């Protein structure tokens, strides 16, 4: 088993940025990757962006280049920056660890609005 | 165990697949010969037509037929699990597209080595380089990183595959495996080595489904 907190939603201006984190404890050796996936209202869930063990990084289509991941190996905790936010990034964001067999890690989900 | 390698292996693969909701099926023939390090397979979609370039489904699609050096015949762990076998799992992360999940019982069954696989395909893009089938129809070498396990009784490995793309860029696919025996009796947990492996992507002039043939040559060392 491994546990993934969420922390950092909630209310954002267009424009302006957001960050999320998630820290993942217990099995921590069997996670290859940790990321984030997205809901937006009516649609379904997304990938965002994904870092594998190796470094790799990997977005889905909302990336646009304006979010970014990094991850504290040391303290066991993902991040992703947001920027450069519009009224269509509103959603719920999901952080999602990922291990070699069938089946994944998912977090309680974290809501980001972006509106004036 | 490694008796069973002396000489030529036929081989058959049975795959059920769901990527993005599009189920196949692929079934495949062939034959082995680890003394060579020789790999020799013909894959044929069974439902129609493969909703995914067949190079992306290489690696899926047997490294008990690896050629160990004399100096390395302790280390091969994939000969030692057989007859009953071993349980091979991955995922692959196709970079900024989707991932592959796949878990695979490879056995010998009577004289015939047997390869049963499910894959599970999600995240990946209408329109990116594997839905869109914008990769080459070949492969290029790579070197795979084979490490114990000897919590699980097995291996870890870790590799990256570079696939050629159309437009002359390359797409990276970040593979995680390891691979647990069937079997309750005791396996070779070997030192780090890497398998050097080459694939060679043709096609049957007279097969009219769609299909791939592949060669592998598959040596150890390090
Ligand atoms: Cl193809
Ligand atoms: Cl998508
Ligand atoms: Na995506
Ligand atoms: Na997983």
């Amino acid at each position: 088993d491994v546990q993934l907190v969420e922390s950092g939603g909630g209310l954002v201006q267009p424009g302006g940025s957001l960050r999320l984190s998630c820290a993942a404890s217990g099995e921590i050796a069997s996670i290859i990757a940790i990321g984030w996936y997205r809901q937006a209202p009516g649609k379904q869930r997304e990938s965002v962006a994904l870092i594998t063990r190796s470094g790799m990084i990997t977005y889905g289509d909302s990336a646009q280049g304006r979010f970014t991941i990094s991850r504290d190996d040391a303290k066991n905790t993902v991040y992703l920056h947001m920027d450069d936010l519009v009224p269509e990034d509103t959603a719920v964001y999901y952080c999602n660890a990922k291990k070699v067999s069938f089946g994944d890690y998912w977090g309680q989900g974290t809501q980001v609005t972006v509106s004036g | 165990g490694e008796e069973l390698f002396t000489g030529v292996v036929p081989i058959l693969v049975e795959l059920d697949g769901d990527v993005n909701g599009h189920k196949f099926s692929v079934s495949g023939e062939g034959e082995g010969d680890a003394t060579y390090g020789k790999l020799t397979l013909k894959f044929i979609c069974t439902t129609g037509k493969l909703p995914v370039p067949w190079p992306t489904l290489v690696t899926t699609f047997v490294q008990c037929f690896a050629r160990y050096p004399d100096h390395m015949k302790q280390h091969d762990f994939f000969k030692s699990a057989m007859p009953e076998g071993y349980v091979q799992e991955r995922t692959i992360f196709f970079k900024d597209d989707g991932n592959y999940k796949t878990r695979a019982e490879v056995k010998f069954e009577g004289d015939t080595l047997v390869n049963r696989i499910e894959l599970k395909g999600i995240d990946f893009k209408e329109d990116g380089n594997i839905l869109g089938h914008k990769l080459e129809y070949n492969y290029n070498s790579h070197n795979v990183y084979i490490m114990a396990d000897k919590q699980k009784n097995g291996i870890k490995v870790n590799f990256k595959i570079r696939h050629n793309i159309e437009d002359g860029s390359v797409h990276l696919a970040d593979h995680y495996q390891q691979n647990t025996p069937i079997g309750d009796g005791p396996v070779l947990l070997p030192d780090n080595h890497y398998l050097s492996t080459q694939s060679a992507l043709s096609k049957d002039p007279n097969e009219k489904r769609d299909h791939m043939v592949l060669l592998e040559f598959v040596t150890a060392a390090g």
